[PDB]
């Protein structure tokens, strides 16, 4: 059980490793993004990143497809990408085309390309599609949500030349699905209106081939819903329920084959759920 | 295959992905033109001549993008092992520019 | 000064002709039971056969190999009035690409062409029908086209090519009699009847030119009851001569073959004796070793 002795200033805010499991990333309020290498166990410092306009919330490592890339979504108008080229960590690009403070950064499936979504707390969205010269293509939409929209997640690349989809939510006690049309502008579709107080985590679930596409939700109502769909043609997003824990629920993460839905919240602990044959979700640890 | 890549064992990735059912310039020495392939079209001759054994090659072949002198992969191991000079005497520091 | 040795090659029946490759790796024995045996040479020095098949109807007479620059190509001529090209494709099989039947008699000899003139094959028939065939396409070996032909006016037995690779030279072919020289002119684009040495009324078994190596006079060897080595000095009109008459074979000489350096000539006779002839300090020719057929 390897441990990384924290050395930042303020309380840590996030952690996300690399694809092969070789590096780290530590967003914080100390503005430090100090990356640690964990090869064979131990602490180094390949980068002691600095420079933002506010505390950083969420980082998101991109695919090795396109080289070492890290993203930051500080309480700012900063979306900085840090390319770490020529064997040295360094800044590469920033974009301030959003008035409010972003709270989500979720990379797209690698089959499409290199697309980033980062929705701020204004009710807008953005796609930073890479072009092939060294410039982005940032497009947006004027409105998506009433007051929040702080969580965004992507949908597995399936089907036959691709029909892109992704999920958002966090403002109107709601969650919406955006399927972009053949023109290029994000249309809209149904919105899953079955939540109570204030949602925070809006993640999705990896696909394997089974037509049962699922999606979770963690909120301030204390409830967690594991939606389900028999197919994509019936759209019967039937809300089930797993628990009604007392405190606030913060984050939900899936496993590589969706046999775990680990939940962390205000109780300052980690719970490791898993569903049985009867369909009821039970704890393990 | 995606999981196998993620683990760090990557020959097995190609081995597994081999089973899927659904699908997935060099100058000529005679007419002095750009040839697309191991075989020419005008003279119908060999376009790539090995710069070590002076024999025609059609398989795996390294090269320099700058100086433009290439040969068999094993030959480009055997020469480039120690001495860093083009065996055709063009002065290229091929290992520095390739 | 030659030390004999024996090679562990298993051959059931008799063998007619053996020809080496360019590098010294892979003979092409083909004789007896109408078969072609393309052996090889391992790293340890041992020889292991790695090919076999059945040739045309007539007995296989000669087998010749081709340059490494145009793939692995063979060329055999049998008594069935057919010349076989046996190019290897993809692996350890051999597949045909052409077969010429333009000779009304049995094919007597098949010799390739020098690398500098392209990919040419010359075939000699028993009645004196000698034709030169060119294959300009190199990516395809299934195509052929005749270039030119000459009138032997006799019974051809063996032909030889001039290996000279200089720009200021004219290719030629000399045909045995059982004894002339041609000259492929430039403007006319045809073979000719320039000159012919008249010193041997005996039957001729096999002629063989000597490599150039940059000297200013070519050497020709004629196989007869007496081993003959001659010289030609260009001044076109030549300066034909004769500088050797060694006849210690005590039989009929079988074949004459030349070394890479154009210095040592090997001759074999009908008395089962293989003798090598080398030069001396005063530019004289003397024997330098005799080996028995048994060993
Ligand atoms: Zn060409
Ligand atoms: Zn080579
Ligand atoms: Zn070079
Ligand atoms: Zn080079």
């Amino acid at each position: 059980i390897n441990t990384v002795d924290t050395s930042h200033e303020d309380m840590i805010h996030d952690a996300q490793m690399d694809y092969y499991g070789t590096r780290l990333a530590t967003c914080s309020s100390d503005r430090s993004v100090k990356i640690f290498d964990v090869r064979n166990g131990g602490q180094i410092l390949i980068a002691d990143l600095r420079g933002h306009e506010g505390p950083v919330w969420q980082v998101a490592w991109a695919h090795p497809m396109y080289g070492n890339i890290l993203a930051s979504c500080s309480y700012d108008r900063k979306v900085i990408i840090w390319r770490e080229e020529n064997g040295t960590w360094e800044k590469s690009h920033e974009h301030a085309g959003h008035d409010s403070s972003v709270n989500s950064v979720c990379w797209a499936p690698h089959d499409y390309g290199l697309i980033l979504a980062c929705g701020s707390s204004d009710g807008a969205i953005s796609l930073l599609t890479y072009t092939g010269e060294g410039q982005w293509e940032v497009k947006k939409i004027n409105n998506a949500h009433t007051i929040g929209c702080n969580a965004v997640s992507w949908a597995p690349a399936v089907v036959p030349n691709y029909i892109k989809r992704f999920a958002s939510g966090g403002c109107d006690n709601l969650i919406k699905l955006w399927k972009e049309e053949e023109d290029g502008q994000w249309k809209e579709e149904q919105k899953l209106e079955a939540h109570s107080d204030w949602v925070r985590d809006v993640a999705w679930a990896p696909s394997i081939g089974l037509p049962t596409s699922t999606i979770a939700s963690c909120s301030q109502d204390g409830r967690v819903f594991i939606w389900t769909c028999d197919d994509a043609s019936s759209n019967t997003w039937s809300p089930k329920l797993l628990h009604k824990f007392n405190d606030v629920v913060w984050h939900v993460s899936w496993s590589i084959t969706a046999n775990i839905l680990a939940v962390s919240g205000g109780d300052n602990k980690v719970t490791l759920w898993k569903e049985s044959v009867d369909g009821q979700w039970v704890c393990i640890s | 295959g995606e999981i196998l890549y993620r683990w760090g064992l990557r020959e097995k990735r190609a081995e597994v992905l081999k089973f899927v059912s659904c699908p997935p310039g060099v100058y000529c020495s005679h007419c002095r033109s750009e040839v697309r392939g191991t075989q020419c079209a005008i003279c119908k001759g060999f376009t790539f001549q090995c710069a070590i054994c002076h024999v025609a090659v059609r398989g795996s072949s390294n090269f320099c993008l700058t100086c433009g002198h290439g040969g068999h992969t094993s030959h480009m191991m055997e020469w480039f092992r120690t001495q860093e000079v083009c065996p055709t005497g063009c002065g290229c520091h091929c290992l520095l520019e390739s | 000064m030659f030390v004999a040795r024996s090679i562990a090659a298993d051959h059931k029946d008799l063998i007619h002709d053996v020809s080496f490759d360019f590098h010294g790796r892979r003979m092409a024995t083909c004789s007896s039971d109408q078969s072609v045996k393309v052996w090889d040479k391992s790293e340890s020095g041992d020889w292991h056969c790695t090919a076999s098949w059945k040739t045309h109807s007539g007995s296989v007479w000669r087998v010749t190999w081709a340059h490494p620059e145009f793939g692995q190509v063979l060329a055999s001529c049998s008594f069935d009035r057919t010349a076989a090209v046996w190019e290897e494709i993809v692996g350890e099989h051999w597949v045909k690409r052409t077969t010429l039947v333009d000779s009304r008699t049995s094919v007597t000899d098949v010799k390739f062409a020098p690398k500098h003139m392209g990919l040419m094959l010359a075939t000699c028939s028993a009645d004196g029908i000698v034709r030169i065939y060119e294959a300009p396409d190199v990516m395809n070996l299934s195509q052929w086209s005749l270039q030119h032909e000459i009138s032997c006016k006799l019974s051809c037995s063996c032909i030889s090519w001039n290996p000279s690779s200089s720009r200021a030279h004219s290719p030629m072919i000399a045909v045995g009699s059982d004894v002339q020289i041609f000259e492929y002119n430039e403007n006319t684009r045809k073979y000719a009847k320039a000159e012919t040495l008249m010193t041997v009324t005996d039957p001729v078994h096999d002629i063989a030119f000597a490599p150039n190596l940059g000297r200013s006079f070519h050497i020709l060897a004629i196989a007869t009851k007496d081993v003959r080595i001659f010289t030609l000095k260009p001044v076109t009109k030549f300066e034909i001569h004769i500088v050797a008459q060694f006849d210690n074979h005590n039989s009929q000489v079988w074949r004459v073959s030349w070394n890479i350096t154009g210095t040592v000539l090997a001759s074999s006779g009908d008395d089962g004796c293989v003798r090598l002839w080398k030069a001396n300090y005063m530019d004289n020719w003397k024997c330098t070793g005799i080996l028995k057929g048994n060993g």
